[PDB]
């Protein structure tokens, strides 16, 4: 299962034996982001705006803690866009799924998020964020052509293109009327 | 400004369980 | 396992 | 008069070429942006394995 | 009437696309099978032709010619504008 | 259904809470957004910009 969340994300659970369980979108006290971890400190300090205390020395007894098997997991490239356009917690793969089945799963859905006359700049900015890891040269270009339609002047070019997009059916109609005149006017020159 | 350090150990959680 | 050394201010 | 008649002709040509280029620039952008999106969808995605040691930053 | 007018707009907007025509055509068949079995068997055939025959080269070819549509029109328009002038510049 | 007149009560010291008031601006087409999801969906925050 995948689900979209708000940035910044911070979760710190104090454990009973005196360690702390941390999952956080940003670094603090040398703890890496995005991967969770069990954290212990030798001297009281403030991390993620709260106090992580040094635990009381304990006596060792025979353990019964479980040790689960490790597991690599491959996710779809655009998992973030799939989770965002559902607005609920959604199933994205299985532990033991093939590359082919995994891909043919949100492909039709994703293809039909096509370019529109009404949010071309907002679309072009998604395409860049999607392309950045694949082709960084193209991303930087797309991002540029994004900010040109949005920012340059008062966004007048964005406006102009948006409007010329919505007019397409009228233009064809006129274009057709011109041909029907031109053909007649031409045929009415030949002897 | 004097160098003072605190030790911080970290371990993993297989499968996130 | 991952041992680290977090620097703390001492002014 | 001849200069004004010539100016009108030259203006119309540059005005025609101006549009026929804009038609080609917009057409090429729509083709390339839509293909890249298709390729973005089918790339291999990230891998996660819950290893902390791998993500250490010094 | 009420039951039908409930997912109709939603369902209509699952339209054909340049990027998964074979995968779409295979849905249309599965949808048509109980209604018109003769048509289903046809659609299923034209499905496997774009996917299987050769190395799917025809699927590829059609997918590509689909995405090029805007360029082709643009060129087509430039040809007319030449043809008209070249024709008018033959008439005495 | 029947809305009955209540029995007279004796007044005692209250501990009822009094929450702050709050204006809330919704999107113009909130009804169409809620309809095409077919589930309970998040539409804004208390303190969001236009
Ligand atoms: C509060 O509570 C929490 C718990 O909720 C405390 O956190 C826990 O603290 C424990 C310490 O008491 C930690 O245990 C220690 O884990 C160390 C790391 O283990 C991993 O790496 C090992 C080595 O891997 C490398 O080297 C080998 C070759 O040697 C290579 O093959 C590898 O590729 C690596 O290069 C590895 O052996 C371990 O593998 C085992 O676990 C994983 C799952 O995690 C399994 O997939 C494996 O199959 C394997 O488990 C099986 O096999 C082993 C034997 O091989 C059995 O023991 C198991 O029962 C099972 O059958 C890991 O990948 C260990 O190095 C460390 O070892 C010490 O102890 C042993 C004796 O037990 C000695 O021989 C060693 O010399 C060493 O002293 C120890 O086990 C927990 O990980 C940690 N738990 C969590 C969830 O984080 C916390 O401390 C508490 N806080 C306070 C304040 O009290
Ligand atoms: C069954 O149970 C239910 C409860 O579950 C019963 O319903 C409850 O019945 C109560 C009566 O016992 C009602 O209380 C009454 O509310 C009246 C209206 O209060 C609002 O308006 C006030 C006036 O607003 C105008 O005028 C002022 C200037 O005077 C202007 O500033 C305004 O702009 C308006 O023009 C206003 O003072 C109130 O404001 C307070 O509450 C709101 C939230 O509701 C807060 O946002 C405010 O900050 C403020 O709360 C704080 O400040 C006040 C003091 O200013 C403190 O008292 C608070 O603790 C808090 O710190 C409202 O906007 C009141 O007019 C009415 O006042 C009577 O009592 C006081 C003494 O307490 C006298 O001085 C008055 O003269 C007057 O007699 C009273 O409080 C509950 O509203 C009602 N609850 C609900 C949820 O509906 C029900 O009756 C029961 N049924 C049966 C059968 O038993
Ligand atoms: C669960 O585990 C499975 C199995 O590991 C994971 O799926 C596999 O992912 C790996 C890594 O991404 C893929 O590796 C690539 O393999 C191709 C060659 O594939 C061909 O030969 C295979 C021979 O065994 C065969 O299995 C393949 O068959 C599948 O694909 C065909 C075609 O779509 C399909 O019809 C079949 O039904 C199968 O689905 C196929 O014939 C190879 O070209 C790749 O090379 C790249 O990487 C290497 C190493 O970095 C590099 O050296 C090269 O230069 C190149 O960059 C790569 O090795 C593998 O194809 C996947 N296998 C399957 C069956 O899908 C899966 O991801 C895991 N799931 C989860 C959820 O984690
Ligand atoms: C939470 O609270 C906020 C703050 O009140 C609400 O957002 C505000 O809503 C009001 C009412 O709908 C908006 O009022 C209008 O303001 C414009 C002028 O806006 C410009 O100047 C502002 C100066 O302070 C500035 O804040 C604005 O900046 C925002 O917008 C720009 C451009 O998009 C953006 O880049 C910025 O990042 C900001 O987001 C902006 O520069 C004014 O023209 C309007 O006038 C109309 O109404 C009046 C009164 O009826 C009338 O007299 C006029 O004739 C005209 O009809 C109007 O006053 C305000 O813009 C909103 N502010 C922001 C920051 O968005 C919000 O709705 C509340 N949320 C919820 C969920 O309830
Ligand atoms: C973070 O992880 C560290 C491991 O890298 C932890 O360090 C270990 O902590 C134990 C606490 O019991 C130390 O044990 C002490 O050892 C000294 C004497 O040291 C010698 O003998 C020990 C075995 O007893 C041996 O391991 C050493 O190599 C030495 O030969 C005793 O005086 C104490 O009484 C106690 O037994 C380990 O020595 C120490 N190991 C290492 C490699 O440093 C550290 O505690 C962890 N920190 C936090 C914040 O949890
Ligand atoms: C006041 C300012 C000055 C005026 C400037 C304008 C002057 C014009 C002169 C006259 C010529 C008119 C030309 C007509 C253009 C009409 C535009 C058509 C847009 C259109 O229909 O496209 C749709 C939406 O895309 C869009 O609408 C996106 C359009 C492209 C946006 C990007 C523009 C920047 C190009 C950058 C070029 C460099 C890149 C590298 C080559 C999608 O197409 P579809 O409808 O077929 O449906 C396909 C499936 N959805
Ligand atoms: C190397 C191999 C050899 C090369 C072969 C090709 C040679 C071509 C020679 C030059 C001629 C070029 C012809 C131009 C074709 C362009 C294709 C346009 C496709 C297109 O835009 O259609 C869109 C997607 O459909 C599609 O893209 C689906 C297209 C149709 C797929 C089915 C093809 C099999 C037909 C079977 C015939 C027998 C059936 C019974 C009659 C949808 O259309 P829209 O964009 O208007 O939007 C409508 C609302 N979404
Ligand atoms: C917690 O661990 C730190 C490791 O940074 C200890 O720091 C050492 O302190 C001694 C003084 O006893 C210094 O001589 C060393 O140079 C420090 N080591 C470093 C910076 O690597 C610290 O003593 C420990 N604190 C407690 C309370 O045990
Ligand atoms: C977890 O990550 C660490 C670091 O990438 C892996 O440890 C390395 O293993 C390789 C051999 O595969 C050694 O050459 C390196 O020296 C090791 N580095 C360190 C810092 O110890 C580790 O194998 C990974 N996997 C597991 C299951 O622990
Ligand atoms: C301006 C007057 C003379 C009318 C002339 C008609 C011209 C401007 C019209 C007629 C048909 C139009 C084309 C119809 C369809 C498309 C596909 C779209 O994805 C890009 C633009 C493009 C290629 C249009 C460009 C403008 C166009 C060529
Ligand atoms: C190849 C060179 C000479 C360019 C000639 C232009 C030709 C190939 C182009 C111009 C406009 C094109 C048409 C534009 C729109 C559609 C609708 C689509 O749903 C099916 C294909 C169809 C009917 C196209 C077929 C190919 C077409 C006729």
């Amino acid at each position: 299962w995948a689900e979209a969340v708000k940035e910044p994300f911070v979760q710190v659970n104090p454990l009973k034996n005196g360690s702390y369980l941390v999952l956080a979108s940003s670094t603090d006290c040398q703890i890496p982001p995005y991967v969770p971890s069990i954290v212990t400190v030798n001297e009281t300090t403030s991390c993620f705006g709260l106090d992580f205390k040094r635990p009381l020395v304990a006596e060792e007894r025979l353990s019964f803690e479980p040790r689960l098997p490790n597991l690599q997991l491959r996710l779809p490239h655009l998992v973030g866009i799939i989770a965002k356009i559902k607005g609920i917690k959604i199933e994205v793969t299985s532990s033991g799924e093939s590359i082919k089945e995994q891909i043919e799963r949100a492909k039709a859905e994703l293809l039909r998020l096509d370019i529109h006359e009404g949010d071309t700049p907002a679309w072009i900015q998604q395409l860049a964020a999607a392309t950045k890891d694949v082709w960084p040269a193209a991303a930087s270009a797309l991002q540029g052509i994004g900010n040109f339609l949005s920012g340059t002047a008062q966004g007048i070019f964005g406006t102009a293109f948006s409007l010329l997009g919505y007019l397409k059916p009228i233009l064809i109609g006129v274009g057709v009327i011109l041909l029907v005149i031109l053909i007649f006017k031409i045929v009415s020159w030949i002897p | 400004p004097v160098p003072k350090y605190v030790e911080v150990n970290m371990t993993s959680i297989p499968q996130g369980v | 396992s991952l041992r680290m050394q977090h620097p703390v201010p001492k002014y | 008069y001849t200069c004004c008649a010539t100016s009108s002709r030259v203006l119309a040509w540059i005005f025609l070429v101006c549009i026929l280029l804009i038609i080609v620039l917009v057409s090429c952008f729509v083709t390339i942006s839509r293909i890249q999106w298709n390729k973005d969808i089918q790339v291999l995605g990230p891998v996660i394995d819950w290893n902390v040691t791998q993500r250490a930053v010094y």
